[PDB]
């Protein structure tokens, strides 16, 4: 609610902008438009590229690598928008940059942004 | 008993007496000084191995045995993906079912039959004692029991810490004992953000307990025939290696040309690369992937030959969804991935990286 | 009391803690059922728009479909597909216009047909559901054209092709009653039956005038195709009911949704989708409030429910929000859907007690239209 | 602000939804996107079709005919949205209906709605709607 | 003190009382001048978007331009034209992609050129002004491509044609210094000078490295083409300046926008267009606020003004709103433009006193980018 | 005085001594009993009028003189549109310059020259009195001064209340003395919402003080030649009527085929319609506009003939922006427009309405 305060993760609600895995999300949470935490909504196309962040999990004290993926090929969902930038670096370090539309590899050359999923891929 | 089975396997593994002319043991082709792969030069360089007869070449590259014990037994998972098993085409269910195959294969150790293998075991007073203690009196008198026990022992030895030590720089970094260089860390970040981790990580999501940089699935990445290896093997210019489809019982033509995703552990020291040893250098194996993503002319040319990569041996069922990632690896990111993959080398093989 | 986002955090933490793997993939929406509800956002005339597919029981968005400029949605009553007639331009809102029909699979939401409509023939208007209509067999889509004159376009969904335009009189809206017949409402106050073949001028018959010239019938009547019941309120809440189930129009006794005393006190219907009809219960629901007579498009805060056979009032609900459109599920213990354009929120009520059960917010820029399948 | 209360026209601010000529506008006031009360913004196309309302002018006590015109060929402006319905009739009396996109006759066959202008063409009253 | 809507009501009433006729027509925008400002609304990644053309002196919208998905705007410094690189799809946000450049007349706003870019080559990213750039003669537009690898597209605006792609190293952004040359910022901490022709490998020369791997240079540096001055803040408000006016890079002394005490108390720049530069005054403006280190894209409520030569602070303005983006007019007594993505409002301030003078609201859904011409 | 001058014009207007054989006066072709148009049937019906010689027919339909005094003098406006003047091609600047022309036209009143006109004027003692009182002694002895004075009186007579009384139903309704019927009110709304008001209304916006249902501009609406009238005029099958381009001093090719937008006052009683009298019925003139909008096959057919309307006489400069409105008039709207236009009939012509 103070936008400039240090971001404080929680592990109790995935539709909120402070949910721990959304620490470098930029866009919309897929769970709010018919996807789930780690699945795209019907009719969208899953990008094969990703972006990474190290997100602290308050449930177990561990930091995990979140390799975000966009679901693509639809206009932006408009539901549960969020923009977090924990660890986020400028475009010249693109593996950590989150303004890029990371829809690369999506089926049917889909390149429009609908929402983002937040799967874990490792520990920091 | 767990120790004893594996110690018996240790003796078999280095015993040339399990080969027809007694020239070759498992350790001949799977040399522990080379991450359990074959240093010997044959008619096709190091791409394929020469059998006990001194003449017959195989048609696949000899893989490492390191970390092979982490692979699940062969099965079809719920999404209809085959997973697990042993050999590049998964035709063995598990290590125990694989162990007896080199022994009876005329292009490898070339023993005529189980009875001949049992007759060799029996000749050795140490095998009589060691086998009988684990399997019962008379085991070596019954060719089927003796062959089955020898495979068991061999599989048990490959499941030991010696084959899967988890002491690479990567493992040490993950335990917090050391740090990647910026270049290694960059290569790790590339590996995880580009398509590589879609096939060369154990899990789709979450955290693996013992990562071996393979999902144990079968994929056709569209490799060409290795012509000198295929000429050495004698299978013929018209032969096609159908990978998984060649496993007895698989009939699905969508499995044609699919090969098991290798573990990338020790990849830096186990060249040449792919199921037919077609690429000499680790860099070249990585650049192969840019043929699906880059539009530059250089992307269609194998840097070792100066010639096009070649037409796929099996030009159907390519894993295009994963391969066509939309992003090519520039030279700095190929540099980074080599640096990262070198961190997957077991500690005892670090001396091998120089060369 | 546990929210969907909370339940989903717990399931994700358990999967993590247990080491349960799962493959990131594209989900399928749950099977269409009585409680699926579709909300269309015309977005106040924006060049691109959205439809939200919602599970009314959970109060959860289960999918979305993108549309172009002022699209008309339709939903097959048996749940087998949904479709729309839509309009795009080669440079956002300018350049070459393309009108088209897409049919979608109701669980993958993937287009199974994309049918171009020649010579940009759609009527572009604030969304009226019965300006684009399916025949009861689901094999034909009929759409209205206003320019250069009232006309109706025939689209074959089975063969995936536009067929032809039908010339009609000075009439509006399209209520299909058979594979080859539909009714329209004419400026002179009659209904017109339009019976159409694979070729020809259609055969067109009129009823007698059923309303006078100073009685104004709203743009959003309720039509139950399975009942053949057309329910058509006027600006005062007088309700015309027409039975089309014999294949010809029979006019039922008119009913008043509001009493004389309420009308004298300024009660009037108002909103966008002002009227709903529940077939199995034979019940009519009307959005009403106290309002000046020319504020007929403003939100209303009350719903009146009445027995369609007798016109007796069964209930009057205070909705508790500014509501523009209502509709109901067609199952037993129906839900009453109450959409607020201003709040961009679908409020989901028990239709019997009128009590609010749950709501779905963030539904686009100016959502206005609710559509349900009648699957019973 | 009571949305259901009888609408009360003013003659002091054309950008407000209660300005007297806007008594049956539906969309956005052109003056808020680079047009003016009776002109289209640059880049848009002025329709020839029109919709009418008798709008009472509180200043001089007369009722005027406003024949609204749409400016077309752009996405909706998003500035100064308004919906009034004084004397507004259902679609089957299209001369008085305001949910219709009245972009007919616009140059280049422009048919997308950007904003609406509010010119006077005449005095007068309607049977259904007279002051 | 009279508002523009009140002035117009007065004028229209006087014309009515005087019986004055006038013909409804399409207006022309006023001639481009120093106080025109353009605001682009990427609309939080929506498939279609809008640019508002604004008279900064009146605080009035004088025009709009529609765009597609995340388009890149450019404005000729001499006022002769504006243009954007844009992307559309055959069915709203899916189907066949077309990337194109359109050039517009700055007073009629009509497209005077529509130029297709082959093979969908634009980089789709939240909007960075220096990802698409005019050469100083205005004859060529250069745009960045990220996929499959960094490359730069060359578009001949005079001949209205796509020319070629250039392969570049691992570098980002495009700052043109001559008809045939521009600079980029490399991952390794250098700039790369790229000199190109119609065909042939471009001549690429790297400058010296000028910053460490852990100083992060923002995505929105200011670049004054007429001064050849590149003003590049880091996350901490340290400012790199590069003098490109000789045609080669000369590194100027770095300045700190914030004092050591302010940095110790949590002051950092933050927002979107965090920095502006006034050529004639040789002054730098930076959006700053007290914030956590990884809240670098949030709005800020303060602007510090400093002398570019000495780094001395001239002012610290309290903006009185949540500001994401700033720019200045390039004339004498310039305006400071302060855009709030959250309020969708442009606040127009006196750049000398910092006082808010007027504002323009309802600027789309999530307006982020301010562009002006340097006409002097 | 202004009164006197017009009273002189009233005399001239019905005087056949202004024609060569004394067979016709202004009033013969502009009959006051028929809103100052020509009731007589000639070789092409009522399409064109017969001259003093009893054989010559013109090539254009005789217009009403009702309301002609409201038309501004010919000029080119700031948008480059020509407006005003007299005749269907605007070739006369104003009513004064127009009045002398039928007098000398061999296909009309056929006087050989101004001197012949003066001589007839001098022969009448009432004219010697009336002209001399207004213009000075000897006026009629000078052919130029006599002819110019005759034209001034006639122009003055046409600018009196008797030509432009503003007493139609439409006028009474706008003064709030009575109401339109429902049909007439629908008709008015149709006229304002469809393309008609783009050309047939004095102003672009605001309220006209004395509306005459024309903007006084020049348009080519793509009318076909009237075959029988063209034959009767004797101008030859090769003749093309170029409308405004035929005015001396107009050279701009874009004015070819354009004609002055007529006032619609008394339109119900002044058929046949258009510059060449091609359509006899008011409903047909209205249906003509559907040819640019409707896609029904009947839109292409002239209902009076059952055959295609015919190609435009001049196939360039058509006012397509205004004509191609995207909206067809259905029969109910055509009925409503007829009912509205009938309300523009002056009080004294209401009995002709049947
Ligand atoms: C060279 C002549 C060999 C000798 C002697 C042995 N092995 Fe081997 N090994 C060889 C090849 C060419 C291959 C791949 C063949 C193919 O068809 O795919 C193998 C493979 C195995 C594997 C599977 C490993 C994996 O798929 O990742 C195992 C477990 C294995 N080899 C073990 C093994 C043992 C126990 C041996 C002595 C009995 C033995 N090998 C001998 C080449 C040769
Ligand atoms: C599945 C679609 C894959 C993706 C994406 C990548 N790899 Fe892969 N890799 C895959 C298979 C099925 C194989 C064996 C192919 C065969 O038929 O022989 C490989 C092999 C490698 C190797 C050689 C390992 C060895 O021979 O022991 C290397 C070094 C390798 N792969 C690396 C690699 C990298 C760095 C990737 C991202 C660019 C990558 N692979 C993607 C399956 C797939
Ligand atoms: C029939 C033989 C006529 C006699 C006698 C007069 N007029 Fe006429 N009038 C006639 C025609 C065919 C036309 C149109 C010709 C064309 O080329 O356009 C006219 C026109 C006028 C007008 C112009 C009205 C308008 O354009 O709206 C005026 C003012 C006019 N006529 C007056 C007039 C006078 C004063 C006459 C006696 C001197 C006179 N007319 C005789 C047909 C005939
Ligand atoms: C400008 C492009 C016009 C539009 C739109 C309409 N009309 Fe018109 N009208 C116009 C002209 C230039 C003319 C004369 C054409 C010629 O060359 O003769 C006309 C004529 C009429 C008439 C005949 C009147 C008469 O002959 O005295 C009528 C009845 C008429 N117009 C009516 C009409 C209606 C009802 C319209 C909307 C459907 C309409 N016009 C459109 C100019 C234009
Ligand atoms: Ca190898
Ligand atoms: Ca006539
Ligand atoms: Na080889
Ligand atoms: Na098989
Ligand atoms: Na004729
Ligand atoms: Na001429």
């Amino acid at each position: 609610t103070d936008p400039r305060a240090k971001w404080v993760p929680q592990d109790n609600d995935i539709q909120a902008c402070d949910y721990w895995r959304h620490c470098s999300i930029d866009g919309n949470i897929c769970d709010c438009s018919g996807g789930s935490l780690t699945n795209c909504p019907p009719g969208t196309k899953l990008a094969t590229a990703s972006w990474v962040a190290s997100c602290y999990n308050p449930t177990d004290g561990q930091s995990y690598l979140i390799a975000y993926r966009d679901c693509c090929g639809y206009n932006v969902s408009g539901r549960c928008p969020c923009l977090n930038t924990e660890g986020e670096l400028p475009v010249y370090r693109p593996e950590f940059a989150n303004d890029i539309i990371w829809c690369f590899g999506a089926e049917d050359d889909a390149m429009t942004y609908h929402c983002t999923i937040s799967p874990i891929v490792g520990k920091a | 008993a767990d120790d004893a089975l594996a110690a018996l396997g240790a003796q078999l593994f280095v015993d040339p007496a399990l080969s027809r002319n007694a020239t070759q043991s498992c350790a001949t082709c799977h040399d522990p000084a080379r991450a359990f792969t074959d240093p010997r030069e044959g008619k096709a360089g190091l791409a394929v191995s020469v059998g006990d007869d001194g003449q017959s070449h195989g048609d696949r590259n000899t893989p490492t045995l390191g970390y092979a014990a982490l692979v699940p037994a062969f099965h079809r998972d719920a999404n209809g993906k085959y997973k697990g098993g042993q050999f590049w085409d998964g035709r063995a269910d598990d290590l125990k079912q694989q162990a007896g195959q080199p022994m009876l294969n005329p292009v490898e150790m070339a023993m005529p039959d189980r009875a001949a293998v049992a007759a060799r075991l029996r000749d050795d007073p140490a095998y009589r004692t060691g086998f009988e203690a684990l399997f019962g009196k008379g085991v070596l008198d019954d060719p089927e029991r003796a062959f089955d026990a020898a495979a068991e022992a061999l599989a048990a030895y490959q499941a030991t810490g010696e084959f899967s030590p988890f002491d690479s720089k990567y493992d040490r970094v993950m335990r917090g004992e050391e740090k990647f260089t910026p270049l290694e860390e960059f290569g790790y970040t590339v590996f995880i953000t580009e398509n590589c981790r879609l096939c060369h990580m154990q899990r789709k999501q979450g955290v693996a307990e013992r990562e071996t940089f393979t999902n144990f699935e079968y994929h056709n990445i569209g490799l060409p025939v290795n012509e000198t290896a295929r000429e050495a093997s004698g299978l013929g210019a018209d032969h096609v290696d159908h990978g998984l489809l060649a496993r007895p019982g698989i009939e699905d033509p969508a499995q044609s040309g699919r090969f098991k995703v290798p573990s990338l552990r020790n990849v830096a020291v186990t060249g040449p690369y792919m199921h037919n040893g077609v690429f000499t250098d680790l860099r070249t194996a990585i650049l192969f992937y840019n043929k699906y993503t880059s539009r530059r002319p250089e992307a269609k040319i194998n840097p070792e030959t100066g010639a096009p990569w070649g037409e796929p041996e099996v030009a159907r069922n390519l894993s295009l969804a994963e391969l066509q990632s939309g992003l090519m690896l520039d030279d700095g990111r190929v540099d980074a991935l080599v640096a990262f993959l070198e961190t997957l080398t077991d500690r005892r093989y670090e001396p091998l990286l120089e060369e | 009391q546990e929210t969907q986002g909370q339940a989903a955090a717990r399931a994700a933490a358990a999967d993590l803690a247990a080491g349960q793997d799962d493959e990131p993939r594209i989900l399928e929406a749950p099977a269409p059922d009585a409680r699926r509800v579709y909300v269309n956002d015309p977005a106040h005339f924006a060049a691109v728009t959205q439809q939200f597919v919602i599970d009314g029981e959970a109060g959860r968005v289960i999918g979305m479909i993108d549309g172009g400029f002022l699209p008309n949605p339709v939903v097959a009553d048996d749940g087998s597909f949904i479709a729309h007639a839509s309009t795009v331009f080669s440079r956002i809102a300018r350049g070459e216009r393309t009108d088209y029909v897409e049919v979608f699979d109701p669980v993958t939401l993937l287009p199974t047909a994309d049918i171009e409509l020649p010579d940009a023939p759609r009527f572009l208007v604030g969304t009226y559901p019965w300006m684009t209509s399916l025949t009861p067999d689901g094999k034909t889509l009929l759409f209205y054209q206003f320019s250069p004159a009232p006309a109706v376009g025939v689209v074959d969904l089975e063969g995936k092709a536009f067929k032809r335009m039908l010339d009609v009189p000075d009439c509006y809206h399209i209520f299909p009653t058979a594979p080859d017949t539909f009714f329209m409402h004419c400026r002179d106050g009659s209904l017109a039956k339009v019976a159409f073949g694979t070729e020809g001028t259609p055969e067109i018959t009129h009823t007698e005038v059923f309303h006078p010239e100073d009685e104004f019938l709203i743009n959003h009547p309720a039509y139950s195709q399975k009942a053949g019941r057309l329910v058509w309120p006027t600006y005062t809440g007088k309700i015309h009911q027409i039975d089309l189930s014999s294949g010809d129009a029979k006019f039922l006794p008119a009913v008043e949704a509001l009493t004389e005393a309420e009308r004298a006190d300024g009660w009037r219907p108002g909103g966008w989708q002002q009227v709903a009809y529940h077939r199995a219960l034979d019940r009519i629901y009307l959005l009403v409030d106290q309002r000046d007579e020319w504020r007929h498009k403003t939100a209303s805060r009350f719903v009146v429910v009445l027995d369609a056979k007798t016109g007796e009032r069964l209930a009057k609900f205070e909705m508790g929000h500014e509501i523009d459109s209502i509709n109901v599920s067609q199952d037993e213990k129906p839900l009453l859907y109450a959409l607020s354009t201003g709040d961009k929120t679908l409020y989901i009520h028990d239709a019997e007690s009128g009590e609010e059960l749950r709501s779905v917010n963030q539904l686009g820029h100016g959502p206005q239209v609710i559509t349900t399948a009648d699957m019973g």
